[PDB]
DNA sequence: ACTAATAGATTAGAGCCGTCA
RNA sequence: UGACGGCUCUAAUCUAUUAGU
């Protein structure tokens, strides 16, 4: 019989200095903030790929409608939205081999196989790199198994942007099951999907289409994850790290913390004191220089807890008075609602508190603005807690809802989760692919 | 909004329809909606238009109403609990192996 | 000191489905 | 890897209680 606690929804910035809240909404009435016309592109595989994909890019040209609008917006045609020149005449194609030097079969060695197909691929590129003269930004490979994670770890030394799309997502139209029906249906998100890969090209052009103007400045936020990775002695040691929005000259500052600090337990996943100073102080430093200055507050993510004496080791790193708050985030707790009335469920915004440091928040639900609902059945919401430091507890909800909207690889209206942590997992399975790099890339774009 | 509202002109004063200083959709379905009530003479829409009908405005119908609303939860509550329990150690009231 | 069992409570990996009547 | 969510199973450490030596 307790009430509950709405809060509202921050809202993102766009073209001329302007609001809105559905980032395709916004991209339909201004577009992207920084301008970008290089999108010469290049493509290696056979020849039914190539064909196909010079006839989606021939397709996607004229604008498009889903089957239903007053939740999807409509999406108009490529130059209509962003503003640059995409075009099918100006495409280098390099063919593989037609005949297969790795039998069909995945009888000798399922990995020597995979091994195979990136090493032919990955000396492809580079030798395309390295010896032609043209010049190029992305490669849209087709393919006719944990293969990918190898291939951008290969081609992480030689600094070039990628992304992989497959067979399947075109022509789903012909590709009948053993029946005859199709097994995929796109009948329905045809649009959505035309958006989410125009922005993702877009981004990995080297532009961004939104930013963020409606923060505090002097604070920065971190974030942590933790992977296992099993080679003799199975250490799990992780500590990947994440991105942080440190103040500039009216920017968005998303550049991450990088290198896989050892940790040698088995069982252990909190920390250990030399490898959390490194980490800290390696954090620190770009602050550092990039504001000449120093940082008033430290926000520390974490996905689960940890331990004491990692704070004892990091309560000498404050410098003056700059105190380091950290919080952690779980993802299941029981507490499934229901609506007294109808058939509708509840809408997210609205959050919960028991005492002065736990609380709990619903990020999934319905939007009025869509008519619909973000999750199939009942959504359950998330916890959050205050584990060191003091705050105000409506300060850290606000701020764990602000930070659930950059999600620069597809255009969802919002996540379940704050994408500090997400980014941070998503570089951390292809990270760990080949661990014999030293001092890895920083930027964002490289790694999806 | 840098000019304040006073200066604004000498022969405009007697008008007043819209500002810009909050944002750039909601004026233009204000714009609209005087437009239409002021009867500026119609446009045909050629049959593919009345798609943009939803999303020209800022937001389509999303607002903060104050009516209340009940929920009901998932968890059973207890009202009454025993007030002690009991302890004891005799070592050999039952089999060791045997299970409790 | 450690190898056997007891259960509660955290934690991470993977593998299946639908696509919003 | 288009992207999201909702589910299922498998396993694993940290406490705290035993008895074999
Ligand atoms: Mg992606």
């Amino acid at each position: 019989m307790k009430e509950l606690i709405y809060i509202e929804e921050p809202s993102i910035l766009f073209a001329h200095g302007q609001k809105c809240t559905d980032p395709r909404d916004g991209l339909a009435l201004f577009g992207p903030l920084n301008q970008i016309y290089g999108i010469k592109s290049g493509v290696v595989g056979t020849q039914k790929g190539l064909q196909i994909f010079k006839s989606y890019l021939d397709k996607i040209q004229k604008p498009i409608y889903n089957h239903n609008n007053i939740t999807r917006p409509m999406f108009p045609g490529f130059e209509a939205v962003f503003g640059c020149k995409w075009e099918s005449q100006n495409i280098v194609f390099k063919e593989i081999t037609d005949e297969e030097i790795r039998r069909y079969l995945f009888n000798a060695s399922t990995h020597k196989r995979t091994y195979d197909l990136v090493t032919l691929f990955n000396d492809k590129i580079i030798t395309a790199n390295k010896n032609d003269e043209e010049r190029v930004d992305v490669w849209f490979v087709i393919v006719p198994a944990q293969f990918h994670d190898q291939l951008k770890a290969r081609l992480l030394e030689h600094t070039i942007p990628t992304q992989i799309l497959r067979e399947s997502t075109l022509a789903w139209r012909d590709f009948k099951n053993t029946f005859g029906a199709p097994i995929r249906d796109f009948s329905k998100i045809e649009g959505h999907l035309a958006w989410t890969i125009s922005t993702a090209a877009y981004y990995k052009a080297g532009g961004k289409p939104w930013k963020l103007g409606d923060i505090r400045p002097g604070v920065c936020y971190l974030g942590l994850v933790y992977k296992k990775i099993e080679k003799s002695k199975n250490p799990q040691n992780a500590c990947c790290a994440a991105q942080m929005f440190l103040d500039n000259g009216d920017g968005t500052v998303f550049k991450g913390e990088v290198g896989p600090w050892y940790n040698p337990e088995k069982g252990e996943y909190h920390l250990k004191p030399k490898e959390a100073k490194a980490l800290l102080t390696q954090a620190l430093e770009s602050y550092k220089e990039q504001n000449k200055s120093y940082p008033k507050e430290v926000f520390i993510h974490a996905r689960t807890r940890f331990n004491d004496e990692e704070w004892n080791a990091f309560n000498e790193v404050t410098p003056k008075n700059t105190n380091l708050v950290g919080v952690t985030i779980t993802k299941s707790k029981p507490l499934k609602l229901y609506k007294t009335e109808g058939a509708f469920p509840i809408m997210r915004g609205n959050a919960y508190i028991v005492d002065e440091k736990k609380a709990f928040l619903w990020t999934l639900g319905f939007v009025p603005k869509l008519q619909s609902t973000l999750s199939m059945e009942v959504p359950n919401p998330i916890f959050i807690e205050i584990n060191k430091g003091e705050a105000e507890i409506q300060q850290v909800l606000k701020d764990i809802l602000a930070l659930t909207k950059l999600n620069y690889n597809a255009c969802i209206y919002a996540d379940g989760e704050p994408v500090t942590l997400r980014f941070a997992n998503k570089i951390g399975e292809i990270l760990t692919a080949s661990t014999e790099i030293k001092t890895p890339p920083l930027a964002f774009k490289y790694y999806i | 909004e840098n000019l304040s509202y006073d200066d604004i002109n000498i022969e405009i004063v007697r008008l007043n329809a819209i500002d810009f200083k909050k944002s750039w959709a909601k004026g233009l379905q204000d714009l609209l909606d005087a437009f239409e009530k002021q009867n500026v003479p119609k446009k045909p829409p050629d049959h593919s238009k009345s798609n943009l009908l939803y999303q020209q405005i800022f937001l389509h119908d999303k607002q903060a109403i104050e009516k209340e609303e009940t929920y009901d939860s998932n968890w059973f509550p207890i009202i009454s609990f025993p007030n002690e329990l009991r302890f004891h150690r005799y070592d050999w009231r039952l089999p060791k192996q045997f299970d409790v």
